[PDB]
């Protein structure tokens, strides 16, 4: 570059003082031309690729890419309040982050600061950003399930803790109240979540947060928080400070749950974060890089073997396609980067199935290997139920027919469909769900109307469990949905039918 | 701040890039003025942001008013901190560029508090929990498409259908039922219309001719006349101008803006200008960062609700693109003026159908509430698919089981339309102003049937069920003669 | 009349489909249109510097 | 003809010029609009004038933004 | 380009003779500025000729004008770059051409040569007073026979030739006839067309397009239109045509 | 993919072993190029991708050689960005394979596994002399019917199927039963779902093609041969299908 | 094949070569037209002609233009 950003004249004077004299400066510089949100500093030739130096006001600044004479760094903070001419100084440990412990239950600021306010968490700090993912030998095959709650999620597109599954959406249809209904269904079995929120209006992030505190969960989430008014460079760091932060406790032989929000409004940091530096972009003007990001990203999450300890990591990226269009750029990029998709789709959603999720596009390529062997029998019938009647809904029979559907498979499959909708942020229990799901399965309940089969299986779900411990005894302790359980519950369920006629 | 005496360098366009002295530069947005000169003679100043620093003691700044005639090396001067906009109760009536100097010519505001544009977002400890409505005053809003209270709201309708007589019958009702004070903030906003709507704002008495500082407004416009870098700061001026009123005062602040997408477009202008590369389709680079800076700062604290309403102009009508997109990712309530509507004479001429809240869900509104809603949309959703065939079959060819419907459905669309407070001034409708409570009530009455056999016009151009009854009666009362 | 009910019921599901179809296609068109745009101005602004 | 100042820019005009046309004309037009005369005044290709501006900018080596019309 | 303006314009200053010069791919006179340019440090414009496309191709088009001591008319043949019928290269000798005839790769298609649109090729001649009424009524209805055709086609492609109105199949019929029947054998074109090229004046095409288009003829056979050099040709092409038709 | 075409190399120029590669996602390769020639200073390229994306990934494409030793059959799980062809990083791929098959999202989102569009995957394979006639008439009566139906989508667009004629109709149908007879539930798809899988030879594939374009089992309905394998097991589960009702 | 010549050029040819095969083509099918014969070139991919030319000329920051091929 002919304007070299190391030629302002009060720092050349600094060289033009000496030409081969006393010796450098070893951890000092002086921070010149900290504009769009990227300073550069002179000298400090101690700082390591990738080093976090610091500032005079107090901000943290990630050391990328050090030229010839500048070093280059990516300032965190908002580089609003510094002046040039500033001294800088590194502090010899490479992008690390304190973590610990304490951090269930706070809301962090992407730069292991709490922006709850109340209390300064300590810890140990053990943990880069920028870690290995997971090699190939530590890795072992999903096997133990997930209780997502959502029955059409947790039915037909099975999530396995350490198996990445993204859920890709459209904007204003769900996958916030997705994610915190699977986040607040592990209330019993612990996990410690992560909630990274990258893109939300902080007004719903405060929500969020205060419905976990009013609901119990966040007596282990941790709401890693980043405004839709932060600095891009915040934005771009908090999902991979939440994947460390949630790092920290997979290593140590415990299972996690991390859920980064809106991780295409983190590409968009990103390709701000690029664009600003004029690195050339490619297809909407991403900088090409943002599959290099979603894998640092979304690989550092999955099921350590039992070397390290069978701990584990799913993912649940929430990529927002904006335009409806699968065959977008960053859509399509985290497609490719995580283990299936769980399509949360508009035009459902404003048809009023509450949980959008339709199992048509909807896969999960770890499969019914990730699910139990209890629902594995009964979620793939209702699977091939739904297809039966998505089918012959989609498709001809509408004038009486041959076949004379809604006297087949039409009921009942509309019936199956109108109970995959779940209420808002209530989610289902392993043995409830199993029952719920069983029960439109073999076609016990075919003819109660088709208006509020949920109207009638709330009170299925308040019987059940009162009346016959004995279901969920045997889903508890066995895992395995038994033909003796198969009987008691159709008596139980018997005697809900006499209780719903009386 | 001081005298930071520097040289305008360089001056492309509205951008003009000014040096200093190495010790003490201005931080980022930090305005400065330029003691320029007019080329008639006169020493006017021309105020500037800095946008980017550009390392050799010199920042780039862009202008916010004509640079044409910018001696280079004119004296530059720094405040030391940004835009001081003259906030207070003084700010409550005139007209105001982004500077913040009177431009209606009335007289000079006091500056007696002043806040900078750039304060930064509320953090969470700031923020409300509890997610409320905000009842407007007119009754399709508070019934089929609820406004949040601290949110974001968007009227994707257009121009002369309807929009100035709703933004006024909504700052005079939020002057009249709670505390607060709205303030209008027109970005871009073309000055012939926006003289339009001062004048029609001084004769709707929402502003009083006679008595400012009394008045329910605090215009801040925006004019087209100005560099890009006006009227995308024009944003962030009525921002901090209604902020300074809610940290003050603790009461429910109105803030509409004109079209995001012009704030939008002036951002790509002034990026565009800085020469940064430019994004997809050609808004700028931190267009996300930039307009959620503008948006977020509209929350409702815990000392009282910001809630703005947003006017969206979409390019070539898609919500695909990214300012729409990013815009959409923010909007709470998106309610569409129809033109249709409004040549029918259905003022407010808002769509009941298509327009849609995030707000509307039962925990959020109550049962009742959300329950009647989505049965009063079910049933404009059978009328307008029955409209089709009442073309052809007639009222009482068709099914009289939902010829009911089509009888609820008009006598609903009737019910919609509310006299406002400032259709006086156009008609001498004295108007009616109906709470959330009223129009539940009577909309649980229409659609639930008991009033099957009042006409359609009692229903028409009146605010509460009573006295739309009693204009029934009165009509009843007539029809002996 | 039933003749003209099956062509009635014929436009019924064309005029749907067309519907359908319109809005696909308008997506199709404003994707294209970002691309095409977003491809126009990184040419534009790539060949500008060409250092 | 009477009263209509037709302010002609050819093609060969320089960038400056055709940038310029509209300016002019709307500098005569005001004058007449502020001595009372109400005006009329009537662009012509106002894509050419912006042509001719990002034409002149371009030259001028300004950045450019959407279609490779400049900033401003 | 210049060298041709510059011989043209002795030929109009001196000669004082009306001069009719013939560029053929002009747009070539924009892309060669396009390559230059882009070496010259001069930075790109819009999708990707040069920044001063305007001023030179008015540099060019302008020196063409009659100017007092002759006439220069000219025929330039702009090269619409893939039918980029938007494209700045055409898109600013649209403003410099008077009698614009935009060729269309779309009636190509169909083999109606020449491809001429018979919409989009319009000329600031077509006034009444300067053409002829006669001639301006008929251009009129022909122009607006072919809108309706264009605006039938969808019709006409998805649901059916026939269900649209009788008296718009009147008109596609009309149109159809037209559409063939302004197409031209050409002398130098002799070789495509296997057929022997056939000069037709103003005159006889009119009084061929006032009956093919006034319903009175409106019983020949399509194919006896179209490659046909007048209406009295048309006719006896009928005859032959039916002729060889049953035999 | 450097190292693995050298260690396939090694196998095949040196120990003389008819070696398999399965490189996969060499777009990755082409991306990872983007990265660093983006980052190396070279200036740009195509929309996004490095200046030589013809260059570097011609030495990785032209190192995969059968050469007089031994051969190398070499699968390249090659990745189109956004699902158009037209892009240059699989353009230039499209130039040096000679067996592309393309996976359109289209036959997966209907549910067809796999989902290898039939018009679109071309072999310089299908030649006369290379497989026989009988496999080249089949394949180019397939195609045709294909093509057809991909042809007058545009029909059974906006319109209704009961539009067409008889013969449309009957090459529709025909053409719905082949293209449902192309899903297969694979080997290793066990584990998402279907049944196990069924291995189908060319001697039993082509067979089944035959009896389905000769029209002699019009009988059948379309969801006989959705995610079956052989014809004959295709007819069962027809015969099942209806004895099941 | 006794009068077929064949340039052939692979891909991993650095794209020197690419660019000069077609030439090195014509000019060997020139000397055969300058002796009478009525010769016949047939280039293969003359896509992938002008792809290695804009992998050279802009390797060379030669400035690009329309789909980031290079000037001329
Ligand atoms: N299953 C559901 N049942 C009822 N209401 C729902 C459901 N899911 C979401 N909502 C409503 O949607 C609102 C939350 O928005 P939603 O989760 O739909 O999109 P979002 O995730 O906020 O959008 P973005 O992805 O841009 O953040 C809540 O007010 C809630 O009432």
């Amino acid at each position: 570059a002919t304007i070299r950003a190391d030629e302002i004249s009060k720092i050349i004077r600094e060289r033009i003082e000496g030409y081969n004299r006393e010796v450098k400066v070893v951890n000092t510089g002086t921070v010149l031309q900290v504009g769009d949100g990227i300073a550069r500093i002179h000298g400090l030739d101690e700082v390591m690729a990738g080093e976090l130096v610091e500032f005079e006001e107090g901000t943290i600044g990630i050391a990328l890419n050090l030229e010839s004479n500048n070093v280059g760094v990516v300032l965190m903070g908002d580089g609003l309040m510094i002046q040039e001419g500033s001294s800088v100084k590194a502090t010899g440990r490479i992008a690390q982050i304190p973590v610990s412990e304490a951090y269930l239950g706070r809301v962090i600021n992407a730069l292991a600061k709490p922006i709850d306010g109340r209390g300064e968490i300590t810890a140990s700090e053990s943990r880069l950003i920028e870690s290995p993912a997971p090699g190939i030998m530590s890795r072992r095959s999903v096997y133990e399930p997930l209780q997502t709650g959502l029955i059409a999620i947790d039915a037909m597109i099975p999530v396995g803790r350490g198996q990445r599954e993204l859920i890709i959406g459209d904007r204003q249809t769900g996958k916030t109240a997705v994610a915190t209904d699977t986040i607040l269904n592990q209330q019993g079995q612990n996990v410690i979540c992560v909630y990274v929120a990258i893109g939300q209006k902080a007004s719903s992030v405060a929500q969020v947060v205060t419905n976990f505190q009013e609901r119990g969960a966040m007596e282990y989430t941790i709401v890693v928080a980043e405004t839709a008014d932060s600095p891009a460079t915040l934005q771009y760091l908090a999902p991979y400070t939440g994947a460390a932060l949630a790092e920290y406790f997979m290593y140590r032989e415990r299972h996690t749950l991390i859920i980064y929000d809106d991780l295409s409004k983190q590409a968009q940091a990103y390709r701000q974060m690029s664009l600003l530096l004029r690195r050339p972009p490619g297809r909407e003007a991403y900088p090409g890089d943002v599959f290099y990001l979603h894998s640092r990203l979304l690989e550092r999450a999955a099921k350590l073997s039992s070397l390290l300890g069978e701990g584990s990591m799913t993912a649940l990226p929430i990529v927002e396609t904006q335009a409806g269009d699968v065959s977008a750029y960053i859509p399509t990029n985290v497609i490719s980067i995580t283990d299936g998709q769980i399509f949360l789709s508009a035009d459902l959603f404003n048809a009023g199935i509450r949980p959008a999720i339709n199992v048509g596009i909807s896969v999960s390529r770890v499969g019914s290997a990730a699910q139990i062997k209890a629902m594995k029998k009964v979620a793939g019938k209702l699977k091939l139920e739904l297809a039966q009647f998505a089918e012959l809904e989609a498709f001809a029979q509408f004038a009486s027919d041959l076949d004379k559907a809604t006297q087949n498979q039409l009921a009942r499959g509309q019936r199956l469909r109108e109970l995959l909708k779940q209420p808002q942020s209530a989610p289902l229990t392993v043995e409830e769900q199993v029952m719920t799901i069983y029960t439109g399965t073999n076609g016990y309940l075919d003819s109660l109307e088709l208006d509020q089969v949920r109207k009638y299986l709330v009170e299925l779900r308040t019987y059940v469990k009162t009346n016959k411990p004995e279901f969920q005894e045997i889903i508890s302790s066995t895992k395995t949905f038994t033909e003796e359980a198969e009987a008691l519950l159709k008596e139980a369920i018997q005697e809900q039918m006499e209780r719903f006629l009386l | 701040e001081k005298k930071n005496l520097g040289r305008i360098a360089q001056i492309i366009g509205p951008v003009l890039d000014v040096a200093f002295p190495p010790g003490k530069m201005p931080n980022i947005y930090n305005a400065l003025i330029v003691k320029g000169r007019d080329t008639a003679g006169q020493p006017m100043n021309v105020t500037c942001e800095v946008q980017q620093l550009l390392g050799n003691n010199r920042v780039r700044a862009v202008a916010m008013s004509a640079t044409d005639g910018l001696t280079r090396g004119m004296e530059v001067i720094d405040t030391g901190a940004p835009l001081s906009v003259p906030v207070g109760g003084a700010t409550l009536g005139r007209i105001f560029n982004v500077l913040g100097e009177p431009v209606d010519n009335l007289g000079p505001v006091d500056t007696r508090t002043t806040s900078p544009i750039h304060r930064s977002a509320p953090a969470f400890t700031q923020l409300d929990t509890k997610l409320s409505i905000f009842e407007t005053g007119i009754k399709v809003v508070d019934l089929l498409a609820p406004y949040r209270r601290g949110g974001k709201i968007g009227l994707f309708g257009g121009a002369g259908v309807g929009k100035t007589v709703l933004i006024m019958e909504l700052i005079n009702n939020i002057a009249k039922a709670h505390g607060g004070v709205s303030v209008f903030g027109g970005v871009g906003e073309r000055t012939r219309e926006g003289n339009d709507l001062y004048m029609e704002m001084k004769e709707s008495g929402v502003i009083n001719e006679q008595n400012i500082a009394e008045s329910k407004v605090a215009l801040v416009y925006g004019q087209m006349n100005e560099p890009p870098g006006a009227r995308m700061r024009v944003g962030l001026t009525a921002l901090t101008m209604a902020e300074y009123f809610r940290d003050v005062n603790e009461q429910d602040v109105l803030l509409f803006i004109d079209n995001i997408f012009r704030f939008v477009q002036a951002g790509s202008e002034v990026s565009a200008l800085l020469g940064r590369m430019p994004s997809a389709v050609g808004y700028q680079p931190t267009l996300s960062t930039e307009m959620g800076s503008l948006q977020e700062r509209i929350t409702s604290t815990k000392e009282g609700s910001i809630t703005s309403i947003q006017a969206v102009y979409v390019p070539a009508d898609d919500l695909t693109d990214p300012a729409p997109a990013t815009t959409f990712a923010h909007l709470d309530a998106t309610t569409v003026l129809s033109r249709g509507l409004a040549a029918k004479g259905i003022y407010p001429a808002v769509d009941p159908l298509d327009s849609t809240s995030t707000m509307l869900q039962p925990r959020i509104v109550g049962e009742e509430h959300y329950e009647i809603a989505q049965r009063v949309k079910e049933t404009l959703q059978r009328y307008k698919e029955l409209q089709d065939i009442i073309a052809i079959l007639g009222l009482d060819e068709l099914s009289e089981e939902d010829r009911l419907t089509v009888a609820r459905a008009r006598k609903i669309e009737r019910f919609l339309s509310q006299p406002f407070f400032v259709a006086e001034v156009f008609t001498g409708s004295p108007g009616k102003y109906v709470g959330l409570a009223e129009t539940i009530r009577g909309f649980q009455l229409i659609l639930s049937g008991e009033l099957d056999s009042l006409p359609e016009q009692a229903f028409y151009l009146v605010g509460n069920i009573d006295e739309a009854t009693a204009k029934a009666m009165n009509l009843e009362m007539e029809s002996k003669l | 009349a039933s003749e003209l009910a099956a062509r009635m019921t014929a436009m019924s599901n064309a005029t749907d489909n067309a519907n359908e179809l319109k809005k696909t296609l308008s997506i199709n068109y404003n994707r294209a249109r970002q691309a095409k745009i977003t491809g126009e101005i990184l040419e534009i602004v790539a060949g500008a510097n060409a250092c």
